[PDB]
């Protein structure tokens, strides 16, 4: 785990990592 | 904010866990 702050851009692809499939990023648009 | 949280501090796994929408 990591102890830093997150900001626009580690944000996005840390909820999107939750919800980055099983080696994706997004899904419904590009 | 729930994602100014984990910016302006340190956050958890879970809260964006539910913010990819």
């Amino acid at each position: 785990f990591v102890n830093q702050h997150l900001c626009g851009s580690h944000l996005v692809e840390a909820l999107y990592l939750v919800c980055g499939e099983r080696g994706g990023f997004y899904t419904p648009k590009t | 904010g729930i994602v100014e949280q984990c910016c302006t501090s340190i956050c958890s796994l879970y809260q964006l866990e539910n913010y990819c929408n």
